[PDB]
């Protein structure tokens, strides 16, 4: 009862988590395929030669 | 006749540990009742705020 409640409660949570994350890498993949050009690399490249 | 009085001794000690024997029985048989109804009450509430 009690204790399968919460249980129940968590796990719908968790359901909505894993559609909400997948949205979420989709956004930041749309987002940055239109912000990333030319005037990006100079600030890229240009770091990565330093790590 | 003291032969009979000791026969009848021991008859009445027979009988009496016959029907101790059913009276823990029936107490056996009681259980069972009591805990069996608590189970099915018990679940019966679990489902009831399941569902809720």
């Amino acid at each position: 009862a009690q204790a399968e409640i919460e249980q129940e409660l968590n796990s719908v949570k968790d359901a909505l988590r894993a559609q909400v994350g997948a949205l979420a890498v989709t956004g930041a993949e749309k987002i940055l395929g239109a912000s990333i050009d030319a005037n990006a690399h100079e600030q890229l490249v240009s770091k990565l030669a330093a790590e | 006749d003291l032969e009979l009085a000791h026969e009848k001794a021991g008859q009445q000690l027979r009988e009496a540990k016959a029907q101790a024997a059913e009276i823990v029985e029936q107490a056996k048989k009681r259980a069972n009742q009591i805990v069996d109804e608590a189970r099915d009450q018990a679940r019966t509430e679990g489902e009831r705020l399941k569902a809720q």
